[PDB]
RNA sequence: GUGCUCGCUUCGGCAGCACAUAUACUAAAAUUGGAACGAUACAGAGAAGAUUAGCAUGGCCCCUGCGCAAGGAUGACACGCUCGUGAAGCGUU
RNA sequence: UCGGCCUCCGAACGGUAAGAGCCUAGCAUGUAGAACUGGUU
């Protein structure tokens, strides 16, 4: 239940109509204090990129394998039958 | 119907060191879906800052799943373990990796790499790093070791080239004279220095390394006997025995510090070869260097 | 898709809170201690208990036909049911009514 | 929730504040709204259309049918011109009272001329008809003002000019419109910029696709029906064929035609 | 820059203290690649005679539309699968 | 010396095919990048 209540409360913010961070960088080649600081979102401003980009699907999961009773194998009259 | 690239919303950047600039504190902004990338075209999270003082104020160019894909920076599109362009790096391990260029199948393909990653750990450039295991061959030699700031550098001003910068000392472009035009270094396709097909800082690098005979050696007709000079006093017979005991059984080892030549050779040819090309100015053993021909 | 900024007009919030069962209303608290066996069947008893000179002739006598109209009663033949749409008793209804 | 709008455009860095004549403000928002209607024709390409000042819009030339088929407008962009017109209308009667060409009896008069005739001066209605409603309003409204100000020596004269009422009016159906052609015009912006959704979102069954849908799913529930009463074995399933015999055999119930397939299995 | 000094001490200034501490997609550009679909030309309107109403179905095909509406030539596009020859395996001779 | 009751009201699609590609417009970007020569039988 919270967990689909966050997905519902993020659904919803993105279907709604419309503090600075510091890290420690290790570059791993000394280390670094990043400020995170989100740029301010235009609200007097379109979407930027067209979305309508439409490709084919892709592969699915990795097959299971099949279990199955041995096959029954049908006579010729079941074959005209 | 319901298939596409799905846009690549992540913090923590990856960056080389020369990009990053020198301060320990730097002040960091991020777009949340800002530009689109430079290679996949998706929509991704965008990255700006200024790496020094006077620098360009240099910014996140290709995605995420790119940089992760092929192991570079964001920003310099050059490897992150050497700072080299990928074609070199390709030159040096493999090339049959490739990416397809048409953008339906480009797309396709990365939104099967993204998959992929995204079903794995998340931070692993794919098996291609299995195949980045061996190295040291040839691009330890002409790999940077100071961080090339020169790279930081700001734009040459436009209007200073006609002669007609009004702002002089306050204009934060170069007011110097550019490159030659002529030059076919001058090019640099962004496409082509991702996918390392034509690019001319590779092919000047690789006309600079296949010059410099590091592991040429075989300078004997047909004698295991090599020596090895800059050793002197300082490296003696011990050194060039635990040298040669990796590559199995040595013939004789010794040291001269008459004419400061250590002399190596192996009863293999395959050995000695050995042997002789990692004594080829680039071992160094009880602080003294050796360098390998024949003697 | 969640990153388009298209919103539908139905899409608008409406009937944002959920209703729930009241004390009269069947709450499963009180449908859980309950056995709707025994009250099945006062139910159906209680539905089996509910379900319960000269001399002429008369004026009439000189005609041909006489008692055409003896066995005519319907009574329960319009309380049958046919799942066939051309023979039902609807459809029939129906035909006669809207052909002339 | 409050959620106040203008605290939050002010709280950002893309906006300003200052104090400034009506006039002044009235005639940026005429030429701020005429600007960008012309950067929305220019957006789609439409060089061969022209808006006018007083938001009239023309064609330049003769059209083809690919520019007919291509130029033509829904309900939101000529709702949101009709109401630039009309605030066009209003701003500039202001600004001819304010360089004195007329009186301020006059631009009285002319203010109650428009708030009673908005249906006659827009073409406003044709785009969305409620506003008929409004209209009507207006118009009861002047015939009580003009029976309570043609009383003793003024006649009919188009002396009387008291807008409040209609403005008033208009005002309330401008916050009733507000959110509506928000809606329509974020949904004109986001099919402009992010592009159209070709299948998207699934199309409801309409009156006009009710029965060629119903068979339609009559075939796809035969079609599992053969699939899982077919034995083991037996490659050639034959679908099509069955499907075939299903359609003969309600063309044969349609036209009371004795349908028997001489050889055909019993499930 | 402003204000003040158990100042140096001239009456100008120095020295100290206190406040004030990090803007910029950094361009007035050079570049770079994509194009409305109009002119000409190619071009040529579904259903076995003709003139034709249409609803769908599939998706790396879209356009107009605020559209879970409706249009765009029905928006366009979207047909050919009962015997011998050999090979392998199985059982009999 | 005896009554008042007054709806409406207009626009779009639905007809003046579709495809095509050659030079052409408009519009997007203000980019990432320039690594170069030395050792004894
Ligand atoms: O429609 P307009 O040309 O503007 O005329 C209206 C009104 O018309 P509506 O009743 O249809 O709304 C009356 O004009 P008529 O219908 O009687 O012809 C009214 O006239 P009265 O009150 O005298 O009956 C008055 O005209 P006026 O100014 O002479 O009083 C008024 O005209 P304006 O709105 O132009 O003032
Ligand atoms: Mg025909
Ligand atoms: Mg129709
Ligand atoms: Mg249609
Ligand atoms: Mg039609
Ligand atoms: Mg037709
Ligand atoms: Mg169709
Ligand atoms: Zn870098
Ligand atoms: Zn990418
Ligand atoms: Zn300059």
């Amino acid at each position: 239940r919270v967990a689909l209540e966050k997905s519902v409360s993020q659904k919803v913010a993105a279907a709604m109509p419309v503090p600075a961070q510091y890290i420690r960088y290790t570059p791993s080649q000394k280390q670094r204090v990043i400020r995170m600081v989100e740029m301010q979102k235009d609200p007097m401003e379109p979407p930027r990129f067209k979305i309508n980009k439409k490709i084919p699907r892709g592969p699915p999961s990795p097959p299971a394998p099949v279990m199955h009773s041995p096959s029954r194998k049908m006579t010729v009259k079941e074959q005209q039958e | 119907t319901y298939n596409r690239q799905n846009w690549e919303d992540a913090d923590f950047p990856i960056l080389c060191q020369t990009c990053l600039g020198e301060n320990p504190y730097i002040r960091m902004t991020k777009e949340k879906y800002g530009k689109e990338c430079k290679i996949c075209a998706r929509p991704f999270t965008v990255f700006r800052w200024c790496p020094g003082v006077r620098m360009r104020f240099k910014k996140t160019e290709v995605c995420q799943t790119c940089s992760k894909l092929k192991n570079v920076c964001q920003t310099c599109l050059l490897d992150l373990e050497y700072g080299l362009p990928i074609q070199v790096r390709d030159a040096g391990l493999s090339f049959k990796d490739d990416m397809p260029k048409s953008d339906v199948n480009k797309e396709y393909y990365t939104q099967n790499m993204e998959r992929e990653i995204s079903n794995s750990d998340g931070t692993r450039p794919v098996g291609m790093l299995g195949k980045a295991t061996s190295t040291s061959d040839m691009l330890l030699k002409l790999a940077r070791t100071t961080p090339y700031y020169k790279r930081n550098r700001p734009h040459i001003c436009s209007f200073w080239v006609k002669g007609e910068c009004k702002r002089g000392e306050e204009c934060p472009y170069r007011h110097e004279k550019p490159t030659d035009p002529d030059d076919p270094l001058a090019d640099q396709n962004i496409k082509d220095r991702y996918y390392g097909i034509n690019d001319p800082v590779a092919d000047k690098l690789l006309k600079r390394a296949s010059t410099m005979p590091r592991l040429d050696p075989p300078e004997d007709k047909t004698i295991t006997t090599l020596y090895v000079g800059g050793l002197g006093d300082t490296i003696t017979e011990t050194d060039l025995r635990n040298h040669f005991y990796q590559f199995g059984e040595i013939r004789t080892i010794t040291v001269v510090q008459r004419q400061q030549c250590a002399f190596i050779q192996f009863a293999t040819r395959q050995a000695a070869e050995v042997a002789a090309e990692k004594s080829f100015n680039k071992l160094i053993v009880n602080g003294r260097r050796l360098n390998v021909k024949w003697g | 898709s969640q990153l388009s900024k298209q919103y539908s007009s139905r899409d608008l919030p409406s009937h944002t809170k959920i209703k729930y069962r009241q004390t009269t209303q069947d709450a499963p608290e009180e449908v859980r201690n309950r056995d709707f066996r025994r009250e099945l069947e006062e139910r159906e008893r209680a539905a089996a208990r509910e379900k319960n000179f000269k001399v002429k002739r008369r004026w009439d006598d000189d005609v041909v036909f006489k008692n055409c109209a003896k066995g005519v009663d319907d009574q329960k033949k319009d309380k049958r049911f046919v799942n066939d749409t051309l023979r039902s008793e609807f459809h029939k209804k129906f035909m006669e009514k809207y052909i002339k | 929730k409050k959620r106040y709008l203008f605290r939050s455009f002010k709280a950002t860095k893309f906006f300003q504040s200052t104090k400034l004549d009506w006039v002044e403000v009235g005639l940026q928002v005429c030429r701020q709204g005429y600007n960008m209607l012309n950067l929305l024709i220019h957006r789609k390409n439409l060089n061969y259309l022209h808006l006018d000042y007083n938001f009239n819009l023309k064609p330049v030339k003769t059209l083809t049918t690919k520019e007919r088929k291509k130029s033509r407008f829904g309900n939101a962009f000529h709702l949101c011109r009709e109401v630039l017109r009309l605030t066009k209308l209003v701003v500039d009667s202001h600004v001819q009272y304010r360089l004195g060409n007329v009186d301020a009896f006059q631009l009285a008069d002319g203010l109650q001329y428009i708030f009673a005739h908005v249906g006659q001066l827009t073409g406003m209605y044709r785009y969305k008809y409620k506003l008929m409603r409004q209209i009507r309003m207006c118009k009861d409204l002047k015939h009580l003002i003009y029976y309570r100000f043609n009383t003793g020596p003024v006649g009919k004269g188009p002396g009387c000019g008291f807008w409040a009422a209609g403005w008033r009016v208009w005002l309330f159906f401008m916050r009733g419109i507000t959110p509506l052609l928000e809606r329509w015009l974020g949904n004109l912006l986001a099919r402009q910029f992010e592009g159209r959704h070709s299948k998207g979102v699934a199309k409801t069954v309409t009156k006009q696709r009710v029965e060629s849908h119903f068979d339609l799913e009559l075939r796809a529930a035969v079609m599992h029906d053969i699939l899982d009463m077919m034995p083991e074995g037996i490659k050639q399933n034959k679908a099509r064929t069955i499907l075939q015999h299903l359609s003969e055999a309600w063309r044969c119930w349609k036209a009371n035609i004795p349908w028997k397939v001489p050889g055909l299995p019993t499930p």
